[PDB]
RNA sequence: AUUAAUAGGGACGGUCGGGGGCAUCAGUAUUCAAUUGUCAGAGGUGAAAUUCUUGGAUUUAUUGAAGACUAACUACUGCGAAAGCAUUUGCCAAGGACGUUUUCAUUAAUCAAGAACGAAAAACUAUGCCGACUAGGGAUCGGGUGGUGUUUUUUUAAUGACCCACUCGGCACCUUACGAGGAGUAUGGUCGCAAGGCUGAAACUUAAAGGAA
């Protein structure tokens, strides 16, 4: 993990294949996993100390062609999904917002204009849930009810 | 070690001058098949010596071959299935062989074995009426109906387990109630594993039933009577 | 003559009812016919009397191994080639405790799919990690450093050790037990009665 | 409540509402009695005297028919067990176990049941001794247990 | 001389399981050996070497023993208190669920302490708001009830499979309703470090040998 460039390797391991379809060595490396492999490390090095809207902003797609997207898109993924869970076949994990990144969202580059993961389900599933307003205050409530202490009602005897 | 970078071992010190031609001091042998099967011809086997009359009749005794059902029964479908014979008796540039053995093969053993379903397995040990020694390996895979909508067919283990007993009963009935040449004529066009889903459709409806294997362990007394005859004692000609 | 069959799932009975027709078109470039059946759920390779490839009966057994493994159509014909086999590697065995055996399996896959698919370009293989059989593909040297290192990973070896390795190899190339319990603790009420 | 396991299961009998006799039932109580007493005459506890009474002569229930439950109408008419029928079979399930166990020395599960068993076995003689069914000094101990039904 | 809790036990019934115990039976491989062929190499690897081989290794053939393990079937699963469990046929007990117009009548729920059971080169990119909580939805395994036709068979033995409607209870998945420091730089301080006269060769301009040229 201290290691610098196994690591580099395992992480563009996929953009190599879907551009040279070896040359993993910065310095043979041609063409566009020259130009989408330098957009990824430059992205992960400003991403841990910049703000997060200007490390990503997305480029501007209309509302449906961008809905149309997303739509064909998540289509694609629970295809893959399905013919590996049916066939059964072990895929990586992915916390739950976050769309599967497959080999056509390499080569398409579809991320740039799709995102993440919808970013307004995200805050809005990551906020809290609030609460009422809260009323009687002098005991604890139970599955039973009002726990009343001896010593509140001594204090208000 | 052939080449000239590779070194000498202890290896290539003391040789052998290769003189003896082998393939000049050995003999052709005739091998024949029982009376049982349609196409009783097969193979030339050879003897590492001639010389011995008594020697050479010692390796084909010893011998045990094994060849395809298809070109042994005709039908040219290598029907997937071994029939070993043994070598038990000489005459005269002919092997009189006998039944030994019989397998299926690999092949055929993947090409039935399936994902959303049951297999049964039985395996009896019996005997013959000629006191023969037999093990017997029989297998079965459960099937969908004709109708279902499920999606997997499984066996519930009662179900398994009857059927495993009843494929036990008609096993060993058949083949204590056989006479070996019997057997083999039984075996020869599937007939057993009728009668297995003919007795086992009132329990849970198997498709694919087979005689998977058959292991000889035990021989009496050897028979020349009895082996002649199951074929089916000569003049010279006079060297003045 | 001779011939091969084997048998596919449902799912596959879908996808293959599609893609059968490039499948003949290709084995009869080879001199092989075949067949399907949906009826009973089989593929079954035979060799016709025009045929005079051998090994292309094993070789097309073989592709109809690998499309009812539910290895697509693209690969399945890179099997049809010659200096690529597949291969299939057990790895049921390994470990008794399953939690134990489900996390090695996913450090064999890790993060994104990164270490197999790093695997795939260091080794030129393709890689299919399945239930407990690991199904490569690929030239012969690529199987056998897929072996060694799935192997190891079922074992306690990190994959990415393996990884590693490979990457330098490649550089350098260049150049007292009682049964009855004991009594119980009496209660308090049974103590006053 | 459903200790000692992973169930949570409800499958009871559950009474009619009505508690008249059925409309069909034409025998008498006396009849419906001297059955019973010759039941437990035969030996038969009481779980199984009303079921061989449904089954075969098509009692609902005692307390329906009769008067008064079952073993009320034992102990009118003398028929009281000693231990009463559940702790009876308990005792009986727990002394099994422990030969089978002096057989067979390596059984770990064997040896959690039993201690399952007798758990079972102290709450409810506890209950017993407290409402004093039982004598306050019963005990119940391997040997004692065990020659009670050898 | 109460009711019989969608509270608890307990009995009975037909089952269900890769739960446990002792015993048995089988499977190919592997290792060892006997016997048989044929002839000079085998094994292993980035490449090789150690190693085994004309008292014949590897290879082929017939057999024998030996210890382990239980392939493919093997999951959208099953059983177990957890660790865990996988070929057969017994035997010994135990168990969940379901069925029940049986039986007892609050026998109870959570638990600090305490007792039973608990292989142990390991671990190494995973991560889900929860809650005493509302409706569902698809498949799934176990039992039960009705309907219904196909598979089935008919006086002697099993009268089992599938489809559909419900319905209890399970391991699950997909949806819903309400609710309580980080990163970096600078540093006339303290401690630790730290340099080079071509070497030999220093009290000696000091030979032979090198290192550079």
């Amino acid at each position: 993990q201290n290691d610098l460039e196994l690591q580099q390797f395992l992480r563009e391991s996929h953009l190599l294949s879907a551009f040279n379809n070896i040359v993993y060595q910065d310095d043979q490396v041609i063409g566009k996993a020259r130009s989408r492999t330098l957009e990824m490390r430059l992205n992960r090095l400003s991403r841990v100390n910049g703000h997060q809207d200007k490390i990503n902003k997305l480029e501007k797609v209309p509302m449906h062609i961008r809905r149309g997207m997303i739509d064909k898109h998540v289509k694609r993924i629970k295809k893959y999904e399905q013919e590996a869970a049916e066939g059964g076949i072990v895929l990586s994990k992915v916390k739950k917002g976050q769309f599967r990144k497959i080999e056509s969202t390499y080569k398409k580059d579809i991320e740039r204009r799709i995102g993440g993961s919808i970013k307004a389900r995200d805050k809005e599933k990551a906020t809290k849930r609030e609460r009422g307003l809260k009323i009687s205050s002098v005991g604890r409530s139970t599955r039973n009810g009002l726990i009343v202490s001896k010593r509140d009602i001594a204090r208000i005897s | 070690a052939v080449g000239k970078n590779k070194r000498l071992s202890k290896g290539k010190k003391g040789q052998k001058k290769r003189v003896v031609d082998p393939f000049t001091r050995k003999e052709w042998f005739d091998i024949k098949a029982p009376s049982t099967f349609e196409n009783r011809n097969v193979g030339k086997t050879l003897v590492n010596k001639s010389t011995g009359l008594k020697s050479a009749s010692d390796a084909l005794k010893g011998r045990v071959v094994e060849v395809c059902l298809a070109d042994l029964q005709g039908s040219e479908d290598h029907s997937f299935r071994k029939i070993k014979l043994r070598v038990d008796e000489v005459q005269g540039k002919n092997l009189l062989t006998n039944f030994h053995g019989m397998d299926f093969t690999t092949d055929k053993l993947r090409s039935m074995v399936r994902k959303w379903q049951t297999l049964i397995e039985a395996n009896v040990t019996v005997k013959t009426s000629d006191d023969y020694v037999l093990r017997i390996f029989a297998i079965a895979f459960t099937r969908k109906q004709a109708n279902q909508v499920k999606r997997h067919s499984y066996a519930q283990s009662s179900h398994i387990r009857a059927i495993r007993k009843v494929i036990s009963e008609i096993l060993t009935k058949e083949v204590q109630g056989s006479t070996l040449a019997q057997l083999t004529s039984k075996l020869i066009p599937e007939v057993i594993n009728k009668e297995i889903e003919n007795a086992t459709k009132d329990i849970f409806p198997l498709q694919n039933i087979h005689v998977r294997k058959v292991k000889l362990l035990k021989q009496p007394k050897f028979d020349v009577g009895a082996l002649m005859a199951l074929h089916g004692e000569e003049k010279g000609k006079k060297v003045t | 003559e001779s011939s091969f069959m084997t048998l596919f799932p449902k799912y596959r009975e879908s996808y293959l009812k599609t893609i059968w027709n490039d499948v003949t078109r290709a084995l009869d470039k080879h001199n092989i016919a075949c067949v399907l059946d949906l009826v009973e759920g089989s593929m079954t390779v035979k060799t016709t009397r025009k045929t005079y490839d051998p090994a292309i009966i094993l070789k097309a057994r073989d592709l109809i191994k690998l499309l009812a493994r539910s290895v697509p159509f693209p690969q399945a014909v890179k099997i049809l080639q010659d200096d690529m086999a597949c291969d299939v590697i057990k790895i049921g065995n390994f470990v008794t405790n399953k939690e134990r055996f489900v996390k090695r399996r996913q450090r064999l896959v890790g993060p994104n799919g990164n270490t197999l698919k790093a695997l795939e370009l260091l080794t030129k293989c393709y890689i299919l990690v399945q239930g407990n059989t690991v199904s490569a593909m690929g030239p012969f040297k690529g199987l056998k450093e897929v072996r060694r290192v799935v192997e190891d990973c079922m074992k306690n070896i990190h994959p990415i050790y393996h990884i590693k390795e490979l990457m330098i190899k490649r550089e350098l190339a260049k150049r007292v037990y009682t049964p009855f319990p004991p009594a119980q603790l009496p209660r308090k009420v049974d103590l006053e009665i | 409540g459903r200790m000692h396991s992973a169930g949570k299961g409800i499958s009871s009998s559950a009474i009619p509402y009505s508690r008249n006799a059925p409309a069909w039932f034409k025998l008498s109580s006396e009849s419906v009695i001297e059955q019973i007493v010759k039941y437990a005459r035969k030996g038969l506890t009481p779980s199984q005297i009303g079921v061989l009474l449904r089954d075969a002569h098509g009692v609902t229930q005692a307390r329906v028919i009769t008067g008064n439950k079952i073993m009320r109408i034992l102990k009118s008419n003398g028929l009281a067990p000693e231990i009463p029928e559940d702790l009876y079979y308990l005792i009986k399930k727990a002394v099994s176990v422990r030969k089978h166990l002096e057989r067979n020395r390596k059984d770990k599960d064997a040896k959690f049941r039993l201690i399952l068993i007798e758990s079972r076995i102290h709450r409810l003689a506890r209950y017993y001794r407290t409402v004093a069914v039982l004598p306050p000094n019963w005990k119940y101990e391997s040997a004692t247990a065990s020659a009670l039904v050898n």
